[PDB]
């Protein structure tokens, strides 16, 4: 048996675009950016192959402060629907409570 | 709002009381405000996407001086997972050899 | 900033890196300082500080 | 610090020499200052988030 891990990110600009001809193809063919370049880089010194998927509700994502419901990549991470979360959050204090974030990749 | 800073505190007394309306809800408002009282209206967003814009048509936007604070962004694992070591290793041997430079150099 | 003042700094930088909070592997100090570490960058202190040397 | 130097892994010894010293054999319990994060640090000490950029 083998499992290739969910992949997970949001639609952003260039980091996430569709390919030119995104109606034609399956794999990981339907996309262009910077984030599914550097998910083969990720992959190929962490042994895996790897399926693509965009996030529901198309936001970063927050805490309810009335149910205390997560929502958003954080919240499907928590529940356990995406295996690996790879695009543009933000490092914050709250958000350490819950992931486990690696050193930046970058500054701003 | 949260700063000790006199300057910062001084930018925020006028942002507080300026008229018209200042503020705007969307990056696209902000940028179709910005077009038009030109030179006239400073406005304030993420640095890269500031550096993004300028290097599109019609190439009328550019960045000035110098950030404010300092923040990125990072992976994001599920907690305890099992890549939360080799992901977190791997992203700093990306960064040792340039890869993430070069592809910055590529993608903008 | 120190006397005679007579240096000047270019604009621009080559690379990126930072310095951080250390420990040995697996105390019991390593979560809570990690956590502590954030919030000083979150409420401005490092900034005050920062001027206050700078 | 005991002699001036952040450390290094030692020619052929193998040995942790400099402030890295301190911690990797317990002799000290925390560090901080400046010090520059690199993987060969990473696989014997941990890390905090980096508290300021250079």
């Amino acid at each position: 048996e083998q499992k290739t891990v969910v992949v997970t990110t949001i639609l952003e600009s260039p980091y996430v675009m569709m390919k030119k001809n995104h109606e034609m193809l399956e794999g990981n063919e339907r996309y262009e950016g910077y984030c599914v370049d550097l998910a083969a880089e990720i992959a190929k010194h962490c042994g895996f192959k790897y399926k693509l998927t965009i996030v529901g509700d198309g936001k970063y994502g927050a805490r309810d402060a009335d149910t205390k419901i997560w929502n958003g990549m954080v919240g499907e991470l928590v529940y356990g629907k995406a295996d690996i979360a790879i695009a543009p959050l933000t490092i914050t204090l709250v958000r350490e409570e819950v992931i486990d974030f690696s050193k930046p990749f970058m500054s701003l | 709002r949260r700063s000790k800073i006199a300057v910062f505190d001084k930018m925020w007394t006028y942002m507080r009381s300026a008229e018209p309306s200042v503020f705007v809800r969307t990056t696209a408002e902000g940028v179709a405000r910005v077009r038009k009282s030109k030179g006239k209206y400073a406005y304030l967003l993420e640095s890269t996407m500031n550096e993004y814009i300028e290097q599109r048509k019609p190439c009328d936007t550019m960045k000035v001086g110098g950030n404010l604070d300092s923040k990125g962004y990072g992976i994001a694992t599920p907690k305890g997972s099992s890549l939360g070591t080799p992901v977190n290793l791997a992203v700093l041997k990306l960064s040792e050899q340039g890869v993430l430079d070069k592809l910055k150099n590529k993608w903008w």
